[PDB]
DNA sequence: GGAGGCCAAGATCTCAATTTCGTACAAGAAATC
DNA sequence: CCCTTCGGGAGGTGCATCCCGGTCTCGCTTGGCCTCC
RNA sequence: UUAUCGGCGAGACCGGGAUGCACCUCCCGAAGGGUCU
C-alpha cells in the first residue's frame, strides 16, 4: 500500500533517532541507510530484526511526495506475481496509468471481494474537507467565515463520531445545513473569480449530492478529520468499467455467498457493482466437503429479546444476564465476537470476573496487541466488529480456542437517509419506486451485508481442517431448525453447507414450546 | 383512442387529509396507510378520483349550460348519474354480460361517463393513489381544544344580560358536573377494557355487553343535561395529515383515451384547479394542493411512450405545454355531440 | 359566489405562541413541528381561526348593536353558535333532510354561519396554517422564575405587620421544608424513571405505579403545607414561541364567497386589526401580528387568477385594495337582511 | 373600555441585562436569543411585566396609604395576589363557575388585578 | 360506506416466475411481443378506477444450456413507465423472428 | 314461412369472522479527483 | 504569574361530540316470443 | 405432477365545528492590579 517502507530522508531522520537511543547497533542502521528496500519484508526474514523497527518515524509524513512512490512501483511493476493492498486498483482509477501503467497485459485477482465491495460502499464517497478547503482558499480567505466553517466542524466530528461514514438523520441535515451555511460564505470571497470557483465547486457539491445518491458525514480514515461526504456515482460506474478494463479479472472471497446458490447469491455484487450479464463468466461456490468439527447451539425463539428498546441501543437485562452465564459456562479458550464495542463493555462489566482472563477490545485498539497478548495467555476474548476477520491463530499454528460465541446477530442500524437519498436518486432518474421501497430494498441489502459479516464471523471458528468450534449463536433471531418460515431464514445461510446437518441437529438454549398435536 | 398516463407530483400547499372509516379506530385518527400500522399514510386515490368527478361533473354543467335562474337542464338522477354513477330511476341502461361495445354509444353521446364508468361500464379514467415522497412528511394537524368563549375574554360577558349570564352559569356548572359523572363512568368503562385481554369469548362477550350498557349510562348521563347537551370546552382530537410542502407522487390513467374524453379530462382538471382541495377538514383550509403531471401516451407495441405535454396547476395558474393537451382540450369543447342526458 | 384566496405573509410584531395538548408533552409549552418531532414549527390554523371567528363574531354584534346597557340581542346560544358553532339547546341535527335547501337561505341571511360553518354545516372560509419561511425563526420564551417580593425589595417589609412578618416567616420555612422534600423524593423519582429506560415489559407498568405512589406523596406533601399550596420561588418553564419579525406564509379561502360573506370576512380581518393578538401568552405582549393578504380570486374554468386586491394590517391601520374588496366590504355594510338570532 | 397600544422605544441609560434561567448555558451568561444561537437578543417581556408589575404594587399600597407606624392595611396574601400573582390561602381557580361575571366587577374594584391578571 | 379491497402495497417487491416451454422462436418472440404490449397498459387486476394494477417489472430470460442443467442468462425484459427494455441480442432475435414468418393462420 | 337472438322461468341451499410493530456497526488501506 | 463563587424554587384545572350508511352478479338450459334472411 | 384452456370484473369525495388559554422580575457579591527614558 505504499507510506510503510523506507522515504530516503526519514532513514537519515533514522541515523539521529536511533543513536540517541538504538546507538549500540547504529552499524545495522547504515546497512538500512543504504538498502532503500520495504521493510514489511525487512523485519521478518532478518532473524527478528527488532533494533529499529519501530514504524512510527520510518514511515511517510503528510506531504512526502519525495519521488521514491515511483521507484518501488517502478521496482514492483515487474513480478510474477504482486500480494499488496487493494488500494492501486482503485488509487489509478482515474489517474489514466500514471501509477501502474500495462492493464491488458495484467490480470486483476480481487481476493476477500466481499470486504472490497463492502468498503467499495465507503469508497462512494468524496470527502469534503473543510480543513482542505479552509486551507485551499488561503489568499481568498473570508476569515470571518471561518468561525461557521469551524462549527461544522465541530457538528460532523458530533454526528461521524468515529465513523468515516454515519447514516444518522443529522448527518444529511448537517450536510444541506452545511452548504446552505458554506453559501454564506459564498457571498463573502472577495475575488469574484475565486467567489465564482468557490460558487462553482459547492455547486458541483450541492448537484452531485441532490441530483443522485446519498448524502453524509464522513471522519477522514487517517489524521482523522472531518469532512462532509456524498455519492460518487460516477466512480460507481467507474469501478465496473475498471475491472472490466483488465484483461479478465477475477473477484474471489470466503464470504462472498449470501446463499449456497451462485444464480442467487451473487446478484448482490451484480447490482451494487452494476455489473450485467456481459461479466458474469462464473458464479461458482467451493467449499471443502470435511474440514474441521463444528458443533452448533442457537438461541432459541423463548431467549429473551437483545434490544429491549433499540433505538437508545439499550440491551435488555434477560438477554444481557443470559449471555453471561452462558458465557460463564463455557470451560474453554473462546472468542466471544460481538457487533458492537458498547456490546463489549457491558459483557465486560456485567461478567463478573470469571477465570480464563477475559480480554476486550476497547474502541479504537489495534487487534494486533490484544491478540498476540491473548496467544500467550488463553481465555475468552470479547472482540466486535473490529475483528476484521483475520484469525486468533495459537503461535504456532494451532486453533488455541474452542468456542466462538456470536452473542448477537451483528444487525446493521436502519440507514433512514440513505433509503430516502437513494430514493431521491430513483425519482431524479425517473425510476417510480415509493420511498417505503426503497426501504425494503436498503433493508434487503444491509441484511445481505449482516449474513456476508455472519458468515465471516463463523469463518473465524475453523481455518485448520482439525479445528473443532462449538459456534454458540446467542441471537433469539438466528433461525430456528424447525422455523422454515421465520422472518430471518437467509440466515441460515450462515452455516456453511457442509455442516447443516449439526445444524439441523442443534442443541437449543431457549426454545419454543412444541406439543405431540393429534392433528399430525 | 390513446392511453394518457399522467405521472407526476402533489406538491401540498396546506395540509392533505382524509378520514377513511376503516383506517380510523378508538386509537384516535389515522391517515390510510400503505398496508399497516407502520406503513406511510397515502391519500386515497378514492378521494382524489372524486374531487376530480365532481370537478368534471361541475364543468358538463357549465358547458350545457344555466338557464335564466341558474338551473340546468339535467335533473337530479342525471347529476346522480353524472357525479357518483348511481341511477335512482333504475332506467340507466344496465349491459347484460356479453355485449359487444358495451356501452361504446353512450361512451360516444358521454364523455363524461366513460371517463369515470358507471355500474357494469368501465371507467376509462383510473385515479391512483398519491404516496408520498421521502420518509415524515405526515404529522398530527388540527388538535387544541374549543373553549368557553367568556372565560377567555371577559369582554364579551359585556353583551349578555343577566339571565343569559345565569344561563351560562348553569351551562357551565352542569358541564362540570357531567363531567365528573362521565369520567367515573369512564373509568370503570376503562378497567373494563383493560380487561378485554382476558378474553375468553363468553367473558368477551359481557364484558362487551358491559362497555355497552356503560355506553348507555354515559349517553343517558349526558342526555339529562338541560342546558348543554355536549361539553363545550374540550380538546380536539388531531387528525393525520400530510405536511404542507409535502410531495405525494401520483400517478392517473384514461385508458383508450379519445380526444374528446382526454379534452373533457383536462377541463375538469383545469377546473379543479380553481378550488384545487382534496380530503377534508376544509375549515382549517386543509386539501390545497399544487400539482404538475407530464401526460405520456404509448402506443401499443411501441417500447417507449411519447410525451404529450405538461399539467402544472399553481396557485398562479395552470400552465399547460405540449400542442397535444390543448388540441384535446380544444376537440372536447368544440363537439356538440355529447348527449349527457339520459336517454 | 365566487372563490377568494388570500394569500399573503404574517409578520410577528411580538413573539407568536400557542399550546396544543397533543403537540406539547412533559418537556413543556411546544408548538406543534408541522410533521414529525424535529419538523419545522407552524401555527395552528385553528388558533387563526378561532381568532378571526371571535372578531367575526363581534364585528356582528356591533352591526347589529347593543341597547342602552349595552346588552347584545343574542341568545347565549346564539352566541355559541355564530363564534364557536356548538348548539347548546341541541336542535341542530347532522343528515336532517329537510334541512337540506334550508342551508342557503341559513346562509344568505347569516354570513357568518355561512362564513364559519356548524355542525352539519360546511363552513365556506378555510383558515390554513401559518408555516415560518425561513428557518430557525423560532424559540423559547417567557423563561422566568417567580421570587418572593421582599426578597427582591426589601421596602415592602416595612409595610407588613408584626403577625404578616411571622406569616412570611413559616411560609418561607414550609416552602424550604416542602422543597427538601419534594426533591429528595423527586431525586428519587427520576433515578426510578432511568431504571424504567432498561425494564422488561412486564416491569414498566410496576416501575410506572411506584412513579404514581411518588406522585402521590408529592401530591400529599403539597396538600400537607399549611401556609402555601404552591411554593412561591419557582422557575419558570419557557414556552416555545415565533421569533419576532418573523414571516409565515398564510393562505386562507372562502369557497363560493358572496359578495356580503367576503365582506364580513374583511370586517372581521378589520376587527382583528384592530388587536391584532394571536395564539396566547396575552402577558408578554405575545400574539402580535402584521399581516398582508394578496386577495385572488379565480373563476372556474380560467387558467389564471386575477388578483383582486391587497389586504395589509399594519399597526399603523389596515390599508385595502382593490375596488373588488371595497366593493364586498359595502355590500356587507349596506345589507341589512342578516338575522343572526335564528340559526 | 379600549386597548390602548404603548409603542415605543428604550433608550438605555446604563447596560441592560437579565439572567433568563433557560438562556444562560453554563457556558456563560447569555442574553435571552430571540431564536436559536445566532439570533439578536431582546430583554425579555417578564422581567418588564414584573417591574412594571411591583411599580403598580407599590402605587396601589401608597394610595391606599400606611398608618401612623407605617404598615399597609393589606396582609401577606393580598400583596402576594397583588405583585406576585400568587395565592397563598389557594382561593384562586381556573374556568370554576360562579366567578363568571364576578370577573367584570373585581377587575372594576381591582383595576391592578385587572391589569396585570 | 364503500367496503376497502385488500391489495398489494405501491412499490410491492413481488417475485415472478414465468416460463414458456419449448420455444420455437416464433412463440417467444409472440411472448415477447405480447409483454411490450402488456407495457402500454401495464395492469393486473381490477379495481382500475382507482389506478389499481399499474405495475413495472423487470424478468431475467433464462434458458437452460442444451444437456446441461444450468440457466444461462439471454437476456432482461424491464417493463417500466418509461419504456420498455428488451436486453439481450437473443431476445430481439425471437421478436425479430416473430415479427417475420408471416405464414401463421390464426382463423379455422 | 324458417332462423336466429332477447328474455323469464325453473327446487331449495350451503358457511367458516386475523385484529399492527424488521434492522440498531466496525475500519481496511491511499500519492484522492 | 494569580483564578473561575456558591442556590433557589419548578403549578395549580378544564374537557375528550354528535352520525350517516354497508349494492347490483354470476357463471344454465330452455322455449316463448320478436323480429330478420 | 393422473392432463391439456379460462384476468373476476365493473361505481362511489366520508365530510361536516371548535382560539387551549389563563400567573410569575432570577436576582443577589465583587477595583485585576503591578512592571520596564
Amino acid at each position: 500500500g505504499k507510506a510503510n517502507y523506507v522515504s530516503l530522508e526519514k532513514v537519515r531522520g533514522l541515523l539521529l533517532m536511533d543513536e540517541f537511543t538504538d546507538l549500540d547497533t547504529v552499524k545495522v542502521l547504515e546497512k538500512l541507510a543504504n538498502w532503500s528496500k520495504p521493510l514489511v519484508e525487512f523485519e521478518e526474514e532478518y532473524g527478528e530484526l527488532p533494533a529499529q523497527i519501530t514504524p512510527e518515524m520510518v514511515t511517510y509524513s503528510i506531504w512526502d511526495d519525495i519521488q521514491d512512490i515511483d521507484d518501488i512501483r517502478l521496482n514492483a511493476l515487474s513480478a510474477n506475481f504482486i500480494v499488496t493492498t487493494h488500494a492501486m486498483v482503485m488509487v489509478d482509477c482515474m489517474c489514466n496509468h500514471r501509477i501502474l501503467g500495462d492493464k491488458e497485459n495484467m490480470y486483476l485477482i480481487i481476493d476477500e471481494a466481499d470486504i472490497f465491495v463492502d468498503m467499495l460502499e465507503v469508497w462512494k464517497q468524496r470527502r469534503f474537507n473543510l480543513r482542505e478547503l479552509t486551507s485551499a482558499f488561503n489568499e481568498h480567505i473570508p476569515r470571518n467565515g471561518v468561525h461557521v466553517i469551524d462549527q461544522l466542524m465541530n457538528d460532523v466530528t458530533s454526528i461521524a463520531g468515529d465513523l468515516h461514514f454515519c447514516s444518522t438523520p443529522a448527518a444529511v441535515a448537517l450536510f444541506d445545513n452545511s452548504f446552505n451555511a458554506l453559501s454564506k460564505v459564498g457571498r463573502e470571497i472577495k475575488n469574484e473569480a475565486a467567489r465564482k470557483a468557490f460558487f462553482d465547486c459547492i455547486y458541483s457539491w450541492e448537484m452531485l449530492g441532490l441530483s443522485g445518491g446519498q448524502k453524509g458525514v464522513g471522519v477522514s480514515n487517517k489524521r482523522r478529520e472531518p469532512a462532509l461526504i456524498a455519492v460518487n456515482p460516477f466512480i460507481g460506474m467507474n469501478v465496473g468499467r475498471y475491472c472490466t478494463q483488465w484483461r479478465s479479472a477475477l473477484l474471489t472471497s470466503a464470504t462472498l455467498s449470501i446463499t449456497s446458490t451462485p444464480e442467487t447469491g451473487m446478484e448482490w455484487l451484480c447490482k451494487a457493482l452494476g455489473l450485467t450479464s456481459d461479466t458474469i463468466s462464473i458464479r461458482k461456490i467451493f467449499s471443502p466437503d470435511v474440514y474441521g468439527s463444528m458443533k452448533l447451539t442457537i438461541a432459541g425463539a423463548d431467549f429473551p429479546k437483545v434490544f429491549n428498546d433499540p433505538k437508545e441501543q439499550i440491551f435488555s437485562g434477560q438477554w444481557l444476564k443470559a449471555v453471561v452465564e452462558q458465557l460463564s459456562c463455557i470451560q474453554g479458550p473462546a472468542l466471544v465476537l460481538t457487533a458492537s464495542h458498547y456490546e463489549t463493555r457491558m459483557i465486560a462489566n456485567q461478567l463478573g470476573e470469571v477465570s480464563q482472563p477475559v480480554y476486550i477490545q476497547k474502541a479504537g485498539q489495534a487487534l494486533s496487541e490484544i491478540i498476540k497478548q491473548y496467544q500467550e495467555k488463553p481465555g475468552i476474548l470479547i472482540s466486535a466488529g473490529a475483528s476484521v476477520g483475520v484469525s486468533p491463530r495459537g503461535e504456532n499454528g494451532e486453533q488455541i480456542f474452542q468456542d466462538l460465541i456470536i452473542t448477537r446477530i451483528p444487525f446493521l442500524p436502519p440507514d433512514r437517509m440513505k433509503a430516502e437519498s437513494l430514493y431521491g436518486y430513483l425519482k431524479e432518474r425517473g425510476y417510480s419506486r415509493t420511498f417505503e421501497a426503497v426501504n425494503r430494498n436498503i433493508y434487503l441489502e444491509n441484511l445481505r451485508k449482516v449474513i456476508r459479516k455472519a458468515k465471516q464471523s463463523v469463518g473465524r471458528g475453523i481455518r485448520s481442517e482439525n479445528d473443532t468450534v462449538r459456534i454458540i449463536i446467542l441471537d433469539p433471531r438466528f433461525p430456528e431448525p424447525t422455523d422454515l418460515s421465520s422472518k430471518h431464514r437467509s440466515l441460515e445461510h450462515i452455516i456453511p453447507v457442509r455442516f447443516r446437518r449439526e445444524y439441523r441437529s442443534c442443541e437449543i438454549l431457549s426454545p419454543a414450546y412444541f406439543e405431540e398435536d393429534i392433528q399430525c | 383512442m390513446r392511453t394518457l398516463n399522467f405521472n407526476g407530483k402533489i406538491s401540498t400547499l396546506e395540509p392533505l387529509t382524509v378520514t377513511v372509516k376503516n383506517a380510523v379506530s378508538t386509537s384516535g385518527h389515522r391517515l390510510p396507510r400503505n398496508g399497516g400500522f407502520n406503513a406511510a399514510p397515502y391519500f386515497p386515490g378514492t378521494s382524489i378520483r372524486g374531487t376530480l368527478r365532481h370537478a368534471a361533473h361541475k364543468v358538463i354543467v357549465d358547458r350545457v349550460g344555466l338557464n335564466a335562474d341558474g338551473k340546468s337542464p339535467f335533473d337530479l338522477a342525471e347529476h346522480f348519474m353524472l357525479a357518483q354513477g348511481v341511477d335512482i330511476n333504475g332506467e340507466a341502461e344496465t349491459f347484460a354480460p356479453g355485449e359487444i361495445n358495451a356501452g361504446a354509444e353512450l361512451r360516444s353521446k358521454n364523455p363524461l361517463i366513460s371517463l369515470f364508468g358507471r355500474w357494469g361500464l368501465s371507467g376509462k379514467v383510473g385515479i391512483g393513489n398519491a404516496i408520498p415522497d421521502g420518509d415524515n412528511q405526515w404529522g398530527m394537524f388540527g388538535g387544541g381544544a374549543r373553549s368557553i368563549m367568556f372565560q377567555r375574554d371577559e369582554s364579551l360577558m359585556e353583551f349578555l344580560e343577566t339571565d343569559q349570564v345565569d344561563r351560562l352559569e348553569r351551562l357551565l356548572e352542569e358541564q362540570a358536573e357531567a363531567s365528573v359523572d362521565i369520567s367515573q363512568i369512564k373509568t370503570e368503562q376503562d378497567a373494563l377494557k383493560k380487561a378485554m385481554k382476558s378474553a375468553d369469548k363468553d367473558t368477551k362477550a359481557e364484558l362487551q355487553i358491559k362497555v355497552r350498557e356503560l355506553d348507555e349510562k354515559i349517553q343517558a348521563r349526558k342526555d339529562q343535561k338541560q342546558e348543554s347537551r355536549e361539553s363545550i370546552r374540550r380538546p380536539i382530537d388531531p387528525y393525520e395529515a400530510f405536511i404542507t410542502g409535502a410531495e405525494l407522487s401520483h400517478r392517473m390513467s384514461i385508458k383508450n383515451a379519445t380526444d374528446e374524453e382526454a379534452g373533457l379530462f383536462i377541463s375538469a382538471l383545469i377546473r379543479f384547479a380553481a378550488e384545487p382541495r382534496f380530503g377534508g377538514h376544509a375549515n382549517h383550509n386543509c386539501g390545497l394542493v399544487e400539482a404538475h403531471w407530464t401526460v405520456t401516451t404509448w402506443k401499443p407495441g411501441e417500447l417507449v411512450p411519447v410525451t404529450l405535454g405538461e399539467i402544472v396547476i399553481t396557485p398562479n395558474g395552470v400552465e399547460i405545454t405540449g400542442d397535444e393537451l390543448f388540441a384535446m382540450v380544444k376537440a372536447f369543447n368544440e363537439n356538440q355531440s355529447f348527449d349527457f342526458t339520459a336517454r
